[PDB]
Order: C-alpha cells, then sequence, then structure tokens
C-alpha cells in the first residue's frame, strides 16, 4: 500500500516514470533510460517480454521457497 | 542593529514585523526552505508562490507564546490548588498530573481537539503561503472588542510577543525547577 | 563526459574505444609483454614467452596429474616436468608449423614499401599485401620465435621444478 | 471574501451561497475535489445522507433508551450490545433489514450518479413529501437548513452513542449520569 | 591551490601554509599523484581494519582479529607475494606515467576520452579525493589508537574506551 503511493497519476504528487528513467544517465551509457518510458507504452510486446521474464523468475522463486519453508499443514 | 550592535543585522529584519529589535546572531531569518512544505509536502498549488521563513517564525512565536502564557498559567494554577470540579482530578500535582491523565483518556481527548484547531489555523497558515493578505498570528479573534484604535493594536501586538518570550523561558524553568515559588523539587 | 567512443574516429571499425581496449594501464601493461616489449628480438621475445609458459606449465602437471604425492616425491616431480617438456615441444611443433604455412618473407617492414613505391606486378601475396609490419610476421622470425619459446620452456621448466623441490623440502 | 465561519480564511470557491448550512467552513478545501467521482454534488449527498442516518439513529437511541423497547424485544439499556440480543433471536428481521437497505442503497446511489450527470435533481433529493410540509418555497429553505443543523448535529450524537456505547458497554443517558 | 581539481566548500583551495603558493606544475603534479595514493591506500587500509576486525575467513581462521598484530602472523611468505605484486603494480603505473598526456593521479588514461571535462567528472574526482582524505585521517587514527590502547576498532567502540 505504501508503495502504491509512489508515481504521479492526477495531483501534483508522485513521480513521473519519464522523469526518473530520464535521469539515470553515465559516462558508460551514453543517454541511458531516456526513451525508455516510450518503448514500454507504446509497445505490447516490451511490456509481455519483462512481465513473463520476471513471472517465470519468480515461479521459479516460489517453487524453492515452497519446499524449503513448507508453507500448508501437513504439505 | 538595535541589539547585539556588533552584528549589522540578519538580512530579513527590515522592521516590517512587530516587536522587531534585530536579535537574531544566528542568522535563523535566512533560511531558504518554505516550511511550509512541511505541512503541504508539494507546491500542490501553481499559484503557491511561497512563504517566506520569517514569516513562518513570526507565526510559530506567537503561537509558542500562547501557548507558553497559557502553559503557565495552568501550571501555576495547579500548584495552589484550583482542581476542576469533577471526580478523578484529586490532587496529583503537574509533575505527575500529565501521565495520570494521559492513562485516563481524557489526554486524547485533548490531543484530539487541539489537533482540529491546529489543522483549521495550519490550513489558515498554508493560505497565507499561498498569498493571503492574513498575517502571521492573525486569526481575527477579537470578540471582547479590545484591538480597535491600531495603536492599540500594535502595543497589544509587541506586548504579546514580548510576554510570550517571557512564558516560554518561565515555562522553561517552571518544568525544569519542578516549581520553587510555590511548591518544592 | 563519455567514456566510449569509436576507435580511432572511425566509427565503422568493428571496435570500440573503451575504458580497457584504450586504457593507459592496457597500454602500458600490453607494451610491458614481451609480445610487444619494445627493443626484443624475436628470438628473446620466444625466450621469455617460453620461460614464463613453462614455469607455469610445470604446476598444474606436477599438482593433479597421474603420479601425485600430498608429500614431495622425486618421481611426481619428474613426471611433472616431463608432462610439461613433452607440450612445450607440441607447442612448439604447433608454432613451426603454423609460421611454415603463413609466411613468406625474411626481411619486413621493407618489402611493403618497395612494393608500394617500385611496384608490386607480379603473383602477389609475396611482395604485394603482407599483412603486419613487425618482425615476428618473417619466415626467419618465427622460426626464431619459435625456437626461443622452446628453449625458454625448457628452461623455465627446469628452473621451476627446482624452485618447487626448494619448497618443498626447506619450507 | 473571507469565509464567514473562519474569517482567516478566503471563501471557498466552490460554496458561494446555495447549500443550506453554508457558512463558508472548508478550511481543508475539500469542496473542490473533482476526482474519483467525487465532487461537491456527491459530498453533499454524502453529508445528507449522514445527517437523516444520525438522525434516524439518535431517535432510535433515545427513544428506546427512555420508553423503553416494543414488546417482544430484548432489553438491557445498551443499544450497542443489545443488538447481538435482537439478532440472537430474530436474525431473518436484521438480515431482511439489510437487504432493503442495500436495495434502497443502489438505488440512491444510482440516483445521485445519474443526477450528477444530467443535472436536474439537487443533491439528497428522493422527492419524499409524501404529507407536503415542503411544498411552497421561502419555507423550503428555512427546512433545509433546519434538516442540515439537526442532521450535522445528531451526526455528532450519533458517533457519540456508538463509541459510548462500545467502549463503556452502558446507556447514553447511563453515561450521562 | 590551483584550479586543480580537489576544492571543497569547507575550505576551497585549502593551502593555508602555502606549500602550493611556490610550486611548480612539476611539484603541484607530485603532490597530487602523492596524495591521491595516500587516500586510496588509507581507503583500502581503512576498509581491512574493519573487515579483519569482524571478519578473518583465511588462513583457517587465527590471525588474530587485532590488527597491528595479524600483520606479525602472515606467513611473511605471503607478505613478500603482496609486496611484489604492489612493486609490480607500481612500475605498471611508472610506465604509464610517460604515456603522452599523463594526469598526475590518471592511471585509467581518462585523458584519452575526457577532454573538456564537465562538472559531473570534476565533482567525482573532488569525491574520491575527498574520501581518500578522510580515510587518511581515519587510518592515521586507527593506528595511534590501536598502538596506545591495545584494543582494535570495534573492540574499543564495544567496550566504551573513547
Ligand atoms: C497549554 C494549555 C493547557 C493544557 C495542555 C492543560 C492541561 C491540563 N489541565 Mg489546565 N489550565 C490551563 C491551560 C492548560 N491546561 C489554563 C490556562 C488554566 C487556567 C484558566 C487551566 C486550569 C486548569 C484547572 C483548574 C484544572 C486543569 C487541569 C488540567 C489537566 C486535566 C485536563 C486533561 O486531562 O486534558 C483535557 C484536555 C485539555 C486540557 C486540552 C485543551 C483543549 C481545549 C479545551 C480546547 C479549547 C481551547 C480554547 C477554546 C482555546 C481558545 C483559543 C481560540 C479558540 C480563540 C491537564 C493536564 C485539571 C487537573 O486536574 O490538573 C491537575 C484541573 O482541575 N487546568
Ligand atoms: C496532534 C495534533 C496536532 C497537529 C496536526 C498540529 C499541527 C500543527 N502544529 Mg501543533 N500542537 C499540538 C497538536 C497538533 N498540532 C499540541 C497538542 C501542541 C501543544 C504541545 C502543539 C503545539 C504547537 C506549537 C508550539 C507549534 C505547533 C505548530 C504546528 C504546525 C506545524 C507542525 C509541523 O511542522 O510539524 C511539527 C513536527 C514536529 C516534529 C514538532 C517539532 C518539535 C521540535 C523540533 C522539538 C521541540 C521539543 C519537543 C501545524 C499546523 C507550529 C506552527 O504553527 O508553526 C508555524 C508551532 O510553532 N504546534
Ligand atoms: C450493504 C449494502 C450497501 C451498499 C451497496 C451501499 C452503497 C452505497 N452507500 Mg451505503 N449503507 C449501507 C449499505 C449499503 N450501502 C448501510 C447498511 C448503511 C448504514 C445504515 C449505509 C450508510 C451509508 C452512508 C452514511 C453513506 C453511504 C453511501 C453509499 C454510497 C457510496 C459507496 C461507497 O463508495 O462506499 C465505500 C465504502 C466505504 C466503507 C467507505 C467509507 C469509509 C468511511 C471513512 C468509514 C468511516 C468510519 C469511521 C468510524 C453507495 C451508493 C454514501 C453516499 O451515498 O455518499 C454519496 C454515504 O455517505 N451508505
Ligand atoms: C438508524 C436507524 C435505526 C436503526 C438501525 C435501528 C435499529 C434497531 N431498532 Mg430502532 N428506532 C429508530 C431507528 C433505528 N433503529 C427510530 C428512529 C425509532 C423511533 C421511532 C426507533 C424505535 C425502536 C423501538 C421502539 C425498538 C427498536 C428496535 C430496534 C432493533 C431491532 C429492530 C430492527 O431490526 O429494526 C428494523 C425494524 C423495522 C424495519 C420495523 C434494531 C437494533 C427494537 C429493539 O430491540 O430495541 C432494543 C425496539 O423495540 N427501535
Ligand atoms: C454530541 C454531543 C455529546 C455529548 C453531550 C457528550 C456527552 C458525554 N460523553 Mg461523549 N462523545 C461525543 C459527543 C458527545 N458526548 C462524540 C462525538 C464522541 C466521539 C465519537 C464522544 C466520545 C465519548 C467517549 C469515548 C466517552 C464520552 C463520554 C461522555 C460523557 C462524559 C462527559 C465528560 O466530560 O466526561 C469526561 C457525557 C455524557 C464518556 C462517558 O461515557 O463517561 C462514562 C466517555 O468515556 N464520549
Ligand atoms: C592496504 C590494504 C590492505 C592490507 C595491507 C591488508 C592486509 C591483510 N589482510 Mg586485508 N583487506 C583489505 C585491505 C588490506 N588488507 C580490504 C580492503 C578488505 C575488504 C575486502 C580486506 C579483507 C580481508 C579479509 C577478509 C582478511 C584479510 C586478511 C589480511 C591479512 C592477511 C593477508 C590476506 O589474506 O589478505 C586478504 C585480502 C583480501 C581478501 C582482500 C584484498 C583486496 C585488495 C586490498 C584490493 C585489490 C588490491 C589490488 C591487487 C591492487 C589495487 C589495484 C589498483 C588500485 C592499483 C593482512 C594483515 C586476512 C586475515 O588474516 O585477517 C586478520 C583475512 O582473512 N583482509
Ligand atoms: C599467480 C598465481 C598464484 C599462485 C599459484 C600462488 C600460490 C600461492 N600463494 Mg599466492 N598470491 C597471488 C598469486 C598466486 N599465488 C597474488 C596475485 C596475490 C596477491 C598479492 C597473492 C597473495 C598471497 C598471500 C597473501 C598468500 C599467498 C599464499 C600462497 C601459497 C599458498 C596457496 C595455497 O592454497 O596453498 C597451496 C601458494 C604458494 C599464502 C602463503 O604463501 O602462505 C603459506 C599467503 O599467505 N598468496
Ligand atoms: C557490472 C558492471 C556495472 O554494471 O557497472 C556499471 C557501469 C556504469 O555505467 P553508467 O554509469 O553509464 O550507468 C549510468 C546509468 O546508465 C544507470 O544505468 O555500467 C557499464 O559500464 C556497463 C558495462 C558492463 C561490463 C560487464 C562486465
Ligand atoms: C460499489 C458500491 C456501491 C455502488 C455504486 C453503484 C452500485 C455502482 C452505483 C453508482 O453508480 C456508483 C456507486 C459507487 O454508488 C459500494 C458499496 C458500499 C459498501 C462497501 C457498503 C458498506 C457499508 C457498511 C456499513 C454501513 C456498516 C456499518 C456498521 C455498523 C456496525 C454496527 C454495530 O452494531 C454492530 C454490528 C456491533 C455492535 O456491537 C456495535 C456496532 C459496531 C455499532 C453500523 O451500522
Ligand atoms: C533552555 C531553555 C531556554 C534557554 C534560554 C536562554 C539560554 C536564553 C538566553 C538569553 O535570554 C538571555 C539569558 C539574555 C539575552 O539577551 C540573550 C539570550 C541568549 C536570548 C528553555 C528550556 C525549556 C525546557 C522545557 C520547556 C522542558 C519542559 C519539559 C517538560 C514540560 C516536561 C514535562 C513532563 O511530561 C514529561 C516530559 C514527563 C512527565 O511524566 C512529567 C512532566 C514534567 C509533566
Ligand atoms: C429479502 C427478504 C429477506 C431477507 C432476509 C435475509 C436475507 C435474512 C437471512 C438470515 O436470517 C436468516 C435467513 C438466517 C440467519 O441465521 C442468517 C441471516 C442472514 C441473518 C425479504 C423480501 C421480502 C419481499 C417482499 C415481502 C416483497 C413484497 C412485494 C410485493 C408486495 C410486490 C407487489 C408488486 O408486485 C406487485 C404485486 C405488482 C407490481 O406491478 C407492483 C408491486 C407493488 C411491486
Amino acid at each position: 500500500i505504501v508503495a502504491g503511493h509512489m508515481y504521479k497519476t492526477n495531483w501534483f504528487l508522485g513521480h513521473s516514470i519519464k522523469t526518473i528513467l530520464e535521469a539515470h544517465k553515465g559516462p558508460f551509457t551514453g543517454e541511458g533510460h531516456k526513451g525508455l518510458y516510450e518503448v514500454l507504452t507504446t509497445s505490447w510486446h516490451a511490456q509481455l517480454a519483462i512481465n513473463l521474464a520476471l513471472f517465470g523468475s519468480l515461479s521459479i522463486i516460489v517453487a524453492h521457497h515452497m519446499y524449503a519453508m513448507p508453507p500448508y499443514p501437513y504439505i | 542593529s538595535k541589539a547585539v550592535p556588533f552584528l549589522e543585522a540578519p538580512k530579513a529584519l527590515d522592521g516590517s514585523l512587530p516587536a522587531d529589535v534585530g536579535f537574531d546572531p544566528l542568522g535563523l531569518s535566512d533560511i531558504g526552505f518554505d516550511f511550509t512544505y512541511l505541512m503541504v509536502p508539494t507546491k500542490w498549488d501553481e499559484s503557491r508562490t511561497g512563504l517566506s521563513a520569517l514569516k513562518w517564525f513570526r507565526e510559530a512565536e506567537i503561537k509558542h507564546g500562547r501557548f507558553a502564557m497559557l502553559a503557565v498559567l495552568g501550571w501555576v494554577a495547579v500548584d495552589m490548588g484550583l482542581r476542576l470540579p469533577v471526580a478523578k482530578y484529586a490532587g496529583y500535582n503537574a509533575v505527575q498530573a500529565h501521565d495520570v491523565f494521559v492513562k485516563s483518556g481524557d489526554m486524547t481527548v485533548g490531543l484530539l481537539a487541539i489537533g482540529f484547531l491546529e489543522v483549521v489555523m495550519g490550513a489558515a497558515i498554508y493560505e497565507m503561503s499561498k498569498g493571503s493578505d492574513r498575517a502571521a498570528g492573525e486569526f481575527s479573534f477579537d470578540p471582547l472588542g479590545l484591538g480597535k484604535d491600531p495603536s492599540k493594536y500594535a502595543r497589544y501586538q509587541v506586548s504579546e510577543i514580548k510576554n510570550g518570550r517571557l512564558a516560554m523561558l518561565a515555562f522553561g524553568g517552571i518544568a525544569t525547577q519542578a516549581v520553587l515559588t510555590n511548591s518544592g523539587f | 563526459v563519455s567514456f566510449i567512443k569509436p576507435y580511432r574516429q572511425d566509427p565503422f571499425v568493428g571496435h570500440l574505444a573503451t575504458p580497457i581496449t584504450t586504457s593507459a594501464f592496457t597500454r602500458a601493461y600490453l607494451k610491458v609483454l614481451p609480445a610487444y616489449r619494445p627493443g626484443l628480438t624475436p628470438l628473446s621475445r620466444g625466450a621469455e614467452i617460453g620461460f614464463t609458459h613453462g614455469y607455469f606449465l610445470i604446476g598444474p602437471f606436477y599438482t593433479y596429474g597421474p603420479l601425485r604425492s600430498v608429500e614431495f616425491s622425486l618421481t611426481s616431480l619428474a613426471a611433472g616436468l616431463l608432462a610439461a617438456i613433452t607440450l612445450l615441444l607440441i607447442l612448439t611443433v604447433g608454432l613451426s608449423i603454423y609460421g611454415q604455412v603463413t609466411y613468406d618473407v625474411y626481411d619486413n617492414a621493407l618489402i611493403v614499401k618497395l612494393v608500394r613505391q617500385m611496384v608490386g606486378s607480379e603473383r602477389t601475396q609475396d611482395l604485394p599485401q603482407i599483412k603486419g609490419t613487425s618482425e615476428l610476421d618473417t619466415v626467419l622470425g618465427w622460426q626464431k620465435f619459435s625456437e626461443g619459446f622452446f628453449s625458454g620452456g625448457l628452461i623455465g621448466s627446469i628452473v621451476a621444478a627446482v624452485g618447487i623441490a626448494l619448497y618443498s623440502t626447506y619450507l | 471574501e473571507r469565509s464567514k465561519s473562519l474569517p482567516f480564511l478566503m471563501k471557498p470557491k466552490n460554496l458561494d451561497g446555495s447549500m443550506a448550512g453554508d457558512v463558508g467552513f472548508d478550511p481543508l478545501g475539500l469542496s473542490e475535489i473533482n476526482d474519483v467521482g467525487v465532487d461537491l454534488y456527491w459530498l453533499r449527498e454524502a453529508e445528507l445522507k449522514h445527517c437523516r442516518l444520525g438522525m434516524m439513529a439518535a431517535a432510535g437511541i433515545l427513544f428506546v433508551e427512555i420508553l423503553g423497547p416494543a414488546p417482544g424485544f430484548p432489553a438491557g439499556k445498551s443499544q450497542m450490545d443489545v443488538f447481538w440480543k435482537v439478532y440472537a433471536e430474530k436474525p431473518s428481521l436484521i438480515g431482511a433489514s439489510l437487504a432493503a437497505i442495500a436495495i434502497l442503497e443502489v438505488i440512491s446511489g444510482v440516483a445521485t450518479t445519474q443526477g450528477r450527470q444530467n443535472g436536474d435533481r439537487a443533491p439528497g433529493d428522493y422527492n419524499f413529501d409524501p404529507l407536503g410540509f415542503g411544498k411552497d418555497p421561502a419555507k423550503f429553505k428555512d427546512l433545509q437548513l433546519k434538516e442540515v443543523k439537526n442532521g450535522r448535529l445528531a451526526m455528532i450524537a450519533a458517533a457519540g452513542m456508538i463509541l459510548q456505547g462500545v467502549s463503556t458497554h452502558q446507556g447514553a443517558l447511563e453515561n450521562l449520569s | 591551490l590551483d584550479g586543480m581539481i580537489g576544492s571543497s566548500a569547507p575550505f576551497k583551495n585549502f593551502d593555508p601554509l602555502g606549500f602550493a603558493a611556490k610550486a611548480d606544475q612539476k611539484t603541484l603534479n607530485k603532490y597530487r599523484e602523492s596524495e591521491l595514493k595516500h587516500g586510496r591506500v588509507a581507503m583500502l587500509a581503512v576498509l581491512g581494519w574493519i573487515v579483519q576486525e569482524f571478519w578473518h575467513p583465511l588462513y583457517d581462521g587465527k590471525l588474530s582479529s587485532n590488527p597491528l598484530k595479524a600483520l606479525t602472523e602472515v606467513p611473511l611468505i605471503g607478505w613478500a607475494q603482496i609486496f611484489v605484486a604492489i612493486n609490480v603494480i607500481e612500475y605498471l603505473q611508472n610506465k604509464i606515467k610517460e604515456l603522452p598526456g599523463y594526469r598526475p593521479g590518471d592511471y585509467l588514461g581518462t585523458w584519452e576520452w575526457v577532454e573538456q571535462s564537465d562538472e559531473g567528472w570534476d565533482s567525482y574526482q573532488t569525491k574520491e579525493l575527498n574520501n581518500g582524505r578522510l580515510a587518511m585521517v581515519a587510518i592515521a587514527g586507527l593506528i595511534v589508537q590501536d598502538l596506545i590502547t591495545g584494543q582494535a576498532a570495534l573492540e574499543q567502540i564495544t567496550a566504551g574506551n573513547t
């Protein structure tokens, strides 16, 4: 719930993901994350790539933590 | 300046505020931080030009003075008796009445009521930051009407701020000494 | 600032000027290595490379060979030394055949200029072309390089065996 | 330019004079909210519903505590605890009342949103004047003011009664004396 | 005490004793080299001091956690290898120093890419210099405290010998 009050939606409050990404440049990375917001807001395939990769990784992490710490009675 | 003559002036203590003598050795009246942002963290309004730290400090000083005056009145009252005409307020001094009443669920009620009033008048402070003509500490509270005759108003202003400074220091002493003029350590 | 730029102001090379390819540390470190150290004959480069390589090659053979010993054994040291020397021989054979099939030159940094000046209307690839101007890029240069590698490998392997024996005995 | 209730505050922009009980008491500027389907219309409808609910609840508590319960109903003088005694013996009454209130509240929300959309219905208006007590104007404004003031007072009263019953587990006038 | 990098807010161009007001460019380059080397060595020394105090996995434990005591417990053949590695590194640094366009403390050769330095590059160089200075003071204090008291950093702090 706390983490949900981060991004600016309809009031003068919160963050703009465009401003966060565009400020993360560096000597080794040129323009940095400039344009990534446009990539992820105009391409469903990029969002699917990120979400599916992290989702599969999360599934594997879930699999590990399941047997590691059994969360159900008599399982 | 008119006090501490070997320091000229802070920078903003021109004299536009009442009870001004120029005493500010540390130059605290020049911080660029608009303390209204401690209330409204964001600019919120596009018309929020900003509030000078000096005006916020004047409002805080007036509020502190009023609080300290009422506080010393109350602390002196409970040293010489003067309990409320109701049960559960027997005699338990002032160094221990605070805790026993925090236990008995009414200091929470006082906190809620004082917070309600503080929120309303802090909305007043925020409107002042937005750019209302209201001056610091001016809640337009003159029911009995001894506030007309602008000369009388200015004299009563300087009187209130000086009395508030005296009461702040006196309350600090009283709480530190645990009272000596009317009770014992 | 940007620490990655096109190499030598050529945006079309398959290379980049990163803080690793063209850093001052990289420059000095590669210029002190025997392969690129200035003032070394090809025989000297080969000798130094062979010494270092035999020196660090005797290690794995002696330590993990088929005749190891948790204590010091002369047989284990001899086995490791012989294996290292034979591996150096195999590497020298590879160097010799590579140099035999790669270059046809006996004096470089000139033939290129001669064919850039006095014309090269011949079968090419010996008069013209010629990749690299180093003395290592000749038939004579590579032969001496291989000879130095082989001799230095033997000497370095023997020196490392002596050092291993001394360390295992007197420590 | 200054709010009538709070002279140290500027007049809240959305509260001019129209609504009954308007004295400019909006220190937090909540009347200017125009998001999450919440505006002055929705806030006024919520205030009127709260006023009516608090009036009914305060009247019910006072009636039951003073004149006693109806025949066949439990006693105890603690209105926050007698509810569980009624539910323990007449659960169907509570369930039917809840279902009726749910249906009426769905209708109320639909009416509020519709009247907000195609402005023809004042906030809190349900055309409920069976006895014709507010037909003519110049009395409707007075009745609106009376209802708003009584509803705010009864809101405060009912919240107090709820908290007193939950904490002290005693009757309202029992706490009074 | 020049347009050199390393001037921060508390004391801009901090040369109270005027060491740089009379020195030429070569002496100032030498001073910057010495300062940067001391700062880097001191940062490493402080980090090692603390980490060794609360973690010494190598040498199968042992090697008493108090520094200036493990200094006399290393096999003394591992001391030789560390010495030789530092020596080879500084030989490479000496070779770097003759590369064209060399800057006093720059062993990465950033002058190859950084022409017309920015404010971020200068600020980061100043950050490195200031951290190095703080680490020099800290390591001097660490060694002196361990000498006079006999306890290490987190040991003296834990007991309360302050
Ligand atoms: C800073 C002001 C202040 C504070 C915090 C207190 C706090 C206290 N007083 Mg007290 N008192 C004060 C000033 C103050 N007094 C003054 C100025 C007088 C003289 C008039 C008294 C006279 C007095 C008596 C005679 C008694 C107390 C008692 C008490 C204690 C019991 C009350 C309690 O539990 O909280 C209750 C909640 C509060 C006190 C919070 C105050 C909330 C107020 C009521 C809201 C309204 C304020 C008012 C409208 C301000 C107007 C300004 C503006 C609107 C124009 C408590 C420790 C009793 C006790 O047993 O003490 C040992 C007691 O018998 N006081
Ligand atoms: C001036 C630097 C310095 C020096 C002289 C020492 C000296 C010592 N350390 Mg040590 N250490 C250092 C920094 C240093 N440390 C730092 C920065 C860390 C944090 C990673 C550690 C972590 C550490 C542990 C965990 C242990 C020691 C231990 C020891 C002792 C045995 C030697 C050993 O195994 O080292 C081991 C050293 C490491 C594992 C990390 C060294 C990494 C180096 C300093 C960074 C790279 C150096 C590079 C080659 C040159 C820089 C390149 C460029 C800048 C020019 C010896 C007294 C051991 C001991 O007996 O403790 C009492 C032990 O178990 N150290
Ligand atoms: C989406 C929605 C509805 C809608 C819509 C539509 C349908 C889409 C139409 C429009 O287009 C939009 C919109 C948004 O309006 C939302 C529904 C509303 C909700 C979520 C309902 C919440 C009601 C909760 C209440 C009112 C509960 C009160 C509890 C009490 C407890 C009483 C006690 O006695 C108990 C039980 C125990 C005792 O010991 C003591 C106490 C504690 C006093 C007092 O009463
Ligand atoms: C230090 C202080 C003020 C110091 C002022 C100074 C130095 C002023 C100096 C000058 O003016 C002179 C001299 C001359 C001028 O020309 C120059 C200056 C420089 C301007 C106030 C302290 C002020 C300190 C205060 C007010 C502390 C209050 C503590 C309280 C009230 C405790 C309340 C309790 O609740 C608890 C915490 C626990 C409960 O169980 C019990 C109780 C006791 C009830
Ligand atoms: C929903 C309802 C009651 C619901 C009660 C519930 C859920 C209670 C459930 C529980 O108690 C139990 C069971 C057991 C407990 O352990 C659990 C709970 C949960 C506590 C009653 C509706 C009751 C509904 C009634 C009585 C409807 C009457 C309708 C009439 C007279 C209609 C007339 C018309 O249709 C004509 C004739 C012609 C049309 O043209 C015009 C009109 C006028 C519309």
